[PDB]
RNA sequence: CUGGUCCACCCGUGACGCUGAGGCGCGAAAGCGUGGGGAGCAAACCGGAUUAGAUACCCGGGUAGUCCACGCCCUAAACGAUGCGCGCUAGGUCUCUGGGUCUCCUGGGGGCCGAAGCUAACGCGUUAAGCGCGCCGCCUGGGGAGUACGGCCGCAAGGC
RNA sequence: AGCGCCGGCCAACUCCGUGCCAGCAGCCGCGGUAAUACGGAGGGCGCGAGCGUUACCCGGAUUCACUGGGCGUAAAGGGCGUGUAGGCGGCCUGGGGCGUCCCAUGUGAAAGACCACGGCUCAACCGUGGGGGAGCGUGGGAUACGCUCAGGCUAGACGG
């Protein structure tokens, strides 16, 4: 799968502001930052991709979570390529532990989708119209990827567990396995299937997520070639 | 000595039938089949939640009132059972079941434990030939309990043994209606006694 | 330093509580006997003799349980509790009939007797008593 | 489904301009007398809602309680914030010798013979949490041998 | 003139160590004795305001004292309200001071944030209030009361 | 056939009388005109030839903490050093065998406690038999640990 292409796009990130528990995946400090051991990256990648393939074979769903400014686009296209749920803008506290209450809002979202169509009604007062259109804009902004979730997922794919500790907490509490891309400032104990790679550069996230979703696509009988690559 | 007052009020308070009267207990006029609530002015008001101490006390009082034994004798028997090797609840039940008055009540020479006490006390019962007039005498396995030879032609005894020609005694006992004599084979098992009692509650009550 | 045996047990406890792989302790024969007893009972993987700065040291290899699922994934311990019994400030001796039974048989007690360093079951089998070193469960 | 035992009810108060306003806390233990037990602490403006919420929380937090002949495999001593619980197995005829809170927790778990003692703080809530932790830390001989060898 | 302490070299001795009931020494300020000194400040004291009153706060004065020598006194929120010694248990950051292979590593101090752990909580966290061992001191509801009596110390005040 | 109790602890509730009075009370507390808390009555609960009360001892009290507590802010680190007695103490080898452990033996009276059997019609009570039992003397054995003697080592300590 990977075959040494990792070095061209990334090796690691982050200086002395590190988590010492990450030391099992670090090789050296050269410019002041930590260089991730790429052989350990490959060894972990084999296990992670094997688990991902086994899960995708059985029909389970993976929730792709990423909200940094370097992943608002990669995550969306990668998760949409598999027809898979994603969170892209902001993790709403309780998106998993309060799944029923939060998913009550997508019912309102879909109800407002069938409200603004031309056939039925346009006789609402204009101020109420603007209220409902504000509500629709917010619901679409925050629940556009969450809509594909009909139940609690079988795994969550997180691009930065330190930044997204609330999602990891919710997943670990509910016994849902968590897969994470993590740099040297991360806690690996909370991550079941780790990939020790750089998660702040665009190309590293692109490569990892794109190839992961290629494996998912393969695990359902098909080969879709092109992915959105953005230099 | 013993309790000699009204007896159906005890059943109504305990909430269950303690067969302390004999024939009337199986009749339709049993007080637990007409007024199944406790006696007194407040017997028909909604019951409050019983505390742990109340639950254990009521269970112990039910067990004690079934056999009509004073609390001093009951507690002495309990401490004796606790001293013995063996599960203390089973040993206690066996020790209670080995009393002479209870044994002759089970053999059928009487219809109630009170009547059995009066039979034993008044010199109508012999254990292994010799006459015994003590209700608290403890029967050992192998002892032969019988009616006194001069008491065999007694109307009450005749009727009692007549009414038992059909009824069958427990496995731990043997009876000869023609021979008018019983036999205590072994200590009764806990499963052989149809007692509405949780003896763990009694043990925990006496642990306080 | 006043209690080398208690110091070694404390080193083991402190290293185990942070899930380290191995810990070093200054070498001695009595310490080696206790470590051999611990290894035979399965509380540690093993021990070996190494040199640090030219000084003899014993490296003990710690053993843990599998990974756990939930908010806390740290593995459960194989050495839940280890405690010194006889101390320099109070020596504890027991005869063969005063030998304690630790954890209803799940734990062990280590004894220094005239037949060597034994577990409590070992000493009871040999019908001997002596100084009580420590209890482990 | 499980047997439900209500351990504690209490009314707490907060203050505002106007006076005190009350809330109810219910501590409830849920068990099936066969090895499963769980504890729940529910707070609500009304007592029946507090009991219902406590039972709902209790059903979502259960322990497996490795019973053997109605007793526990070994003695255990557990501390929870100045509260201390000591549990000790006993013979089949002993019965449950405990205070009300530990007795309820242990009876709903299927324990029929045990010796217990409460030391330090006797606050019912912390005593119940300590009892739950002690039941969580119980190990059988098979467990320890699967761990060591 | 003199005490402590730190680093480097790894040179010498060979367990010579730790703690410490009593004992001895030191011990802010105020205070006391005998001499000296006395600018400024300033208990007590005098006067002016303020105030219902103002034995205060504000203002104008003002003596001991504050300073020096010698000798006493021996107390304190004498506090980190945290006895001393030794070992073990993630790190990050600021700073003083050494050695080096002067990017950086390796000693010794002084601070801040935080692993695990601890704590009733606040918080502590390699400068522990964590995990242990050794020795000493102290506590056992509040008031009466650090009082009384006895004893010892002090010129006294008063201390234990 | 009686005695105590019926607000919570703690088992068992209503009516009338009174109105901070009379009274109750182990603690918390009751009683000031609608008292399950005082007095009476009806009812109920617990024991029963007894039932209560006072006094004293152990328990609960892990509240003197050996088992089994503490001292930053709850009571509790001595104002600080130095140091006497005492308490405690690094690695390796041999001797002794004082502590320690084991074996045998003497003693540990009778009665009492425990177990079994047995006599008073049962029981209390009594008889017989058996087993334990801390400690102490004597003989023998072991030497891991503590002690002690001797010989080494340098990681503690001190010196250059
Ligand atoms: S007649 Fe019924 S209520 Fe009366 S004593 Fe017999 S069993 Fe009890
Ligand atoms: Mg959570
Ligand atoms: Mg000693
Ligand atoms: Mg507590
Ligand atoms: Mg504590
Ligand atoms: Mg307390
Ligand atoms: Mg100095
Ligand atoms: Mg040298
Ligand atoms: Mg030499
Ligand atoms: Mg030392
Ligand atoms: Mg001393
Ligand atoms: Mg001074
Ligand atoms: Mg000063
Ligand atoms: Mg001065
Ligand atoms: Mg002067
Ligand atoms: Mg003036
Ligand atoms: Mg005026
Ligand atoms: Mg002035
Ligand atoms: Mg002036
Ligand atoms: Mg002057
Ligand atoms: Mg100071
Ligand atoms: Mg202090
Ligand atoms: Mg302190
Ligand atoms: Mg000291
Ligand atoms: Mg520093
Ligand atoms: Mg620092
Ligand atoms: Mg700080
Ligand atoms: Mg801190
Ligand atoms: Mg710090
Ligand atoms: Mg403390
Ligand atoms: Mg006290
Ligand atoms: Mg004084
Ligand atoms: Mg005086
Ligand atoms: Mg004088
Ligand atoms: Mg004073
Ligand atoms: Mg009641
Ligand atoms: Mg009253
Ligand atoms: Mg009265
Ligand atoms: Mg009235
Ligand atoms: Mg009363
Ligand atoms: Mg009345
Ligand atoms: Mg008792
Ligand atoms: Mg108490
Ligand atoms: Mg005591
Ligand atoms: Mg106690
Ligand atoms: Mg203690
Ligand atoms: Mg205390
Ligand atoms: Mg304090
Ligand atoms: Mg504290
Ligand atoms: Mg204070
Ligand atoms: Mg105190
Ligand atoms: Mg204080
Ligand atoms: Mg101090
Ligand atoms: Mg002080
Ligand atoms: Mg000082
Ligand atoms: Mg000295
Ligand atoms: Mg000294
Ligand atoms: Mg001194
Ligand atoms: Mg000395
Ligand atoms: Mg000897
Ligand atoms: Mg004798
Ligand atoms: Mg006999
Ligand atoms: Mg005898
Ligand atoms: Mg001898
Ligand atoms: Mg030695
Ligand atoms: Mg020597």
């Amino acid at each position: 799968v990977k075959e040494l292409l990792e070095a061209g796009v990334h090796f690691g990130h982050e200086r002395k502001r590190w988590n010492p528990k990450f030391a099992r995946y670090i090789y050296a400090e050269r410019n002041g930052i930590h260089i991730i051991d790429l052989q350990k990256t490959m060894e972990e990648l084999e296990r992670t991709f094997r688990f991902i393939e086994d899960l995708a074979m059985r029909g389970g769903t993976i929730l792709f979570v990423g909200t940094k400014k370097q992943a608002q686009d990669i995550v969306r296209m990668e998760a949409e390529r598999a027809g898979m749920p994603y969170v892209n803008q902001r993790w709403l506290g309780g998106m998993l532990t309060n799944f029923k209450t939060i998913s009550q809002r997508v019912h309102r979202l879909e109800e407002l989708e069938a409200l603004f169509a031309s056939p039925e009604i346009e006789e609402r007062p204009k101020k109420e119209q603007v209220r409902l259109k504000h509500e629709l804009e917010r619901l679409q902004k925050y629940l556009s990827g969450f809509r594909l979730l009909k139940r609690l997922p079988d795994a969550i794919f997180v691009v930065d567990p330190t930044k997204e500790a609330i999602a990891v907490r919710e997943a670990r509490k509910l016994f849902i396995p968590v897969i994470a891309l993590a740099d040297t400032d991360s806690d690996p104990d909370l991550v079941d299937y780790i990939i020790p790679g750089n998660d702040d550069a665009i190309r590293s996230i692109q490569l990892i997520l794109s190839r992961a979703v290629d494996l998912i696509i393969q695990a359902r009988g098909g080969v879709v070639e092109p992915s959105p690559s953005y230099a | 000595g013993r309790y000699i007052g009204p007896v159906c009020r005890l059943c109504r308070r305990e909430g269950v039938k303690l067969y302390l009267k004999g024939e009337r207990c199986y009749s339709p006029k049993c007080a637990m089949e007409r007024r199944p609530y406790p006696p007194g002015q407040h017997g028909q008001k909604r019951a409050r939640r019983p505390s742990d101490y109340a639950v254990r006390l009521r269970e112990k009082q039910k067990l004690r009132r079934i056999y009509g034994i004073s609390e001093r004798q009951f507690r002495n028997l309990f401490e004796e059972a606790s001293k013995k090797k063996g599960v203390t609840g089973s040993v206690f039940l066996g020790l209670l079941e080995s009393r002479l008055d209870n044994v002759v009540y089970r053999l059928g020479f009487a219809v109630s434990r009170r009547q059995a006490r009066q039979l034993v006390r008044h010199g109508h019962i012999t254990v292994n030939g010799r006459r015994v007039d003590l209700p608290s005498y403890r029967v050992r396995p192998g002892d032969e309990i019988a009616v006194a030879e001069k008491s065999r032609n007694l109307e009450l005894i005749r009727q009692n043994l007549e009414a038992m020609k059909g009824r069958k005694v427990g496995p731990w006992l043997s009876l000869d209606v023609e021979g008018m004599k019983g036999k205590f084979l072994r200590l009764p098992d806990r499963e052989d006694l149809a007692l509405p009692v949780n003896e763990q509650l009694v043990i925990e009550f006496y642990s306080r | 330093l006043t209690d080398p045996i208690a110091d070694m047990l404390t080193r083991i406890r402190n290293a185990t509580r942070v899930y380290k792989e191995s810990t070093d302790v200054p070498a001695s024969r009595f310490k080696e006997e206790i470590l051999r007893i611990l290894a035979r009972e399965g509380f540690i993987k093993g021990y070996e003799r190494v040199d640090v700065d030219g000084k003899p040291y014993l490296r003990v290899y710690l053993k843990y349980g599998p990974r756990r699922q939930g908010p806390d994934p740290r593995p459960e311990q194989v050495i839940h509790h280890i405690r010194r019994i006889s101390k320099p400030g109070r020596r504890v001796y027991v005869g063969v009939k005063e030998i304690p039974r630790v954890r209803r048989g799940l734990g062990i007690a280590i004894l220094s007797t005239s037949k060597g360093v034994l577990t409590d079951r070992e000493a009871r089998k040999l019908g001997v008593g002596g100084e009580l070193i420590c209890e482990v469960w | 489904d499980f047997e439900e035992k209500m351990i504690l009810i209490r009314r707490t108060a907060r203050m505002q301009a106007g006076g005190r306003r009350f809330r109810f806390g219910a501590l409830v233990v849920v068990g099936d007398r066969q090895g499963r037990v769980g504890l729940g602490f529910g707070k609500a403006p009304e007592v029946p809602l507090a009991v219902q919420k406590a039972g709902y929380y209790a059903r979502r937090n259960m322990v497996e309680v490795p019973l053997q002949n109605g007793t526990i495999p070994h003695e255990i001593e557990v501390e929870f914030g100045a509260s201390k619980i000591v549990l000790k197995p006993a013979a089949p005829g002993t019965g449950v010798i405990a205070g009300a809170v530990p007795r309820a927790i242990l009876e709903l778990a299927g324990v029929t013979d045990i010796l217990t003692k409460e030391l330090g703080s006797r606050n019912p809530i912390n005593i119940a949490y300590a009892t739950m932790e002690a039941l969580r830390q119980l190990r059988t001989k098979a467990d320890v041998e699967r761990l060591r060898k």
